[PDB]
RNA sequence: ACCCACUCGGCACCUUACGAGAAAUCAAAGUCUUUGGGUUCUGGGGGGAGUAUGGUCGCAAGGCUGAAACUUAAAGGAAUUGACGGAAGGGCACCACCAGGAGUGGAGCCUGCGGCUUAAUUUGACUCAACACGGGGAAACUCACCAGGUCCAGACACAAUAAGGAUUGACAGAUUGAGAGCUCUUUCUUGAUUUUGUGGGUGGUGGUGCAUGGCCGUUCUUAGUUGGUGGAGUGAUUUGUCUGCUUAAUUGCGAUAACGAACGAGACCUUAACCUACUAAAUAGUGGUGCUAGCAUUUGCUGGUUAUCCACUUCUUAGAGGGACUAUCGGUUUCAAGCCGAUGGAAGUUUGAGGCAAUAACAGGUCUGUGAUGCCCUUAGACGUUCUGGGCCGCACGCGCGCUACACUGACGGAGCCAGCGAGUCUAACCUUGGCCGAGAGGUCUUGGUAAUCUUGUGAAACUCCGUCGUGCUGGGGAUAGAGCAUUGUAAUUAUUGCUCUUCAACGAGGAAUUCCUAGUAAGCGCAAGUCAUCAGCUUGCGUUGAUUACGUCCCUGCCCUUUGUACACACC
């Protein structure tokens, strides 16, 4: 046929990063628990799901993307 | 010809083997005498009914009833 | 000299074959396993090789005598059946010719093929039997090619990672052709579905039609193939299956060691023709009647009225029948099969035209129709797939099929005005009448039809008639090109198609060559169907108008058949 070429640089993938995560939540001196990061007022996401903290940006990942709550 | 439609069944079948494939081709010609619902013979066939020896003569005479 | 009969001994031929032989053949090649008349010579698988060597003869060239090593499974004879020939004799045919028709080959464009060009211009096929072919009319798709971007739709098994998360997704920005979380930033989400690895799969319009199936084309517009009992032969085989005649035909007659048969041809089937006979019909139509228009008026003539009723089946439809068997008569022939002419006939060229179609062959074409398939390749930086964009249309030019022309048997313009084969919309937008608007293309409002019901009598085109033009590249011809308007489509640029104005090329009948054709045929002419969102200069069918010329032959070509040769049989590649 022909075989091969490449001006180079192959494309990669993704990782789902790492993170021992949900440390986010904080409980005081025995044993009251206060949530850090605020949750979602979409009926689909019964307020377990949180909003990621960027800039302007607070965002529901559970809603696969859906919705832009901003505080 | 037409008798083909009437009297022969055919089938082709592809038989897939380890090496390649073979073609089986079967042809059956059925007794037309037995036809049942169609023509009982080939268009070819021409039977003559076989007469009968006659013992003629017997000078006139007539029967009455 | 000549004729007849006989007889010795010659050169030969004929027919037989009791007899011989592996056969071809042989009055010897007979009198041979029932093996002996006399005698002489030579051979003992093929090659090596009539070679080496010695002897001998010769002027020479050479003659006579004449080994082995080694190699090798056959070489060889006769006959049989095939195949094949640049041998001979016959035949068949408008993919041959004769007599001719209409052309192509010259021109413009259309369209395939080569070639060149190209990022790519995807590819198969190259005499008939490749090139308007792959149903191949490609804007996306199709699509295979090119520039680039996603995705896994990587079954299953084992192992590994790993609930402290195996893995999944994404808002905005960056990026990107892109409102692709492709990747990146950032940091939520998801929860054992995946990820990684090996093994194994899977897809592929990737390769192989020289690995296959199936299908198809070609031989073939052909006429050939086989078995029973008999005859011949040791046998493979042959005769039957043939000199002739005849047919479209191994179709028949006839001849005959053959007789009588089967596949194939024929029969059969389909379609086109004929039925005042049969059965019928508001989804076909006719006559009467009513309701009614117009013109004459003296009855009349020409229409309207899917039901106002009555009757019919000529025309239309499709079931069942009938019909033709080359009939009658006559010529001709071996007085056979047949062929010819005349009359009759709807029909007498296999009635016309098709469908089916034996045995065998080809390295014909097709792996790019198939979830038909072997093997090879490839498989996540994919040859899987999808998305964006380009390409198959690229243009010094060679070849093929075509369309339109060169005008006056014509173009233009009024007017006349007649087909047949088709096809059309359900969970959808197909065939479209009618009304309006619009120069046109088209638009818009309604409408009938899943159909013998509506489109549609598809009022098709050639054609007919009355005019204009008047032989002038002319008002023949309409290539090329400019501007504008609409239609299909998400998309029209490289211009899908349609319309209007304008531009007005070559082409003045086409060299060598070459295609096709015998009656409703040729040629002219349109239409419907396929393809189809849109696009026919293509195909497949259809009807309309409708001739000239053969009704013969073997000259060309092609092919079948005998006879003949063969050292071929994988068969003259
Ligand atoms: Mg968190
Ligand atoms: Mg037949
Ligand atoms: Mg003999
Ligand atoms: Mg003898
Ligand atoms: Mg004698
Ligand atoms: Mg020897
Ligand atoms: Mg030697
Ligand atoms: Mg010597
Ligand atoms: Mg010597
Ligand atoms: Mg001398
Ligand atoms: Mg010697
Ligand atoms: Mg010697
Ligand atoms: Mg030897
Ligand atoms: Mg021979
Ligand atoms: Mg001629
Ligand atoms: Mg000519
Ligand atoms: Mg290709
Ligand atoms: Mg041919
Ligand atoms: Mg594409
Ligand atoms: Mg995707
Ligand atoms: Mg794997
Ligand atoms: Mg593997
Ligand atoms: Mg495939
Ligand atoms: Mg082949
Ligand atoms: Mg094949
Ligand atoms: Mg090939
Ligand atoms: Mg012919
Ligand atoms: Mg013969
Ligand atoms: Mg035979
Ligand atoms: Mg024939
Ligand atoms: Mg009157
Ligand atoms: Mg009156
Ligand atoms: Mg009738
Ligand atoms: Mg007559
Ligand atoms: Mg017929
Ligand atoms: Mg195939
Ligand atoms: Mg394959
Ligand atoms: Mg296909
Ligand atoms: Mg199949
Ligand atoms: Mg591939
Ligand atoms: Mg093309
Ligand atoms: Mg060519
Ligand atoms: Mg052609
Ligand atoms: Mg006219
Ligand atoms: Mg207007
Ligand atoms: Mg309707
Ligand atoms: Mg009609
Ligand atoms: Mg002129
Ligand atoms: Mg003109
Ligand atoms: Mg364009
Ligand atoms: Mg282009
Ligand atoms: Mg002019
Ligand atoms: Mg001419
Ligand atoms: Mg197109
Ligand atoms: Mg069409
Ligand atoms: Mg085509
Ligand atoms: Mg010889
Ligand atoms: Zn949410």
């Amino acid at each position: 046929x022909x075989x091969x070429x490449x001006x180079x640089x192959x494309x990669x993938x993704x990782x789902x990063x790492x993170x021992x995560v949900l440390s986010y939540y904080k409980v005081d001196a025995e044993g009251k628990v206060t949530k850090l990061r605020r949750e979602c007022s979409n009926p689909t996401c019964g307020a377990g799901v949180f909003l990621a903290n960027h800039k302007d940006r607070l965002y529901c990942g559970k809603c696969h993307s859906v919705y832009k709550v901003n505080a | 010809g037409q008798p083909v439609n009437d009297f022969i069944d055919t089938a082709t079948r592809h038989v897939l083997m380890r090496q390649g494939v073979l073609g089986i081709k079967v042809k059956i010609m059925r007794d037309p005498a037995k036809s049942r619902t169609g023509p009982k013979a080939l268009p070819d066939a021409v039977t003559i009914i076989e007469p009968k020896e006659e013992e003629p003569i017997l000078a006139p005479s007539v029967k009455d009833y």
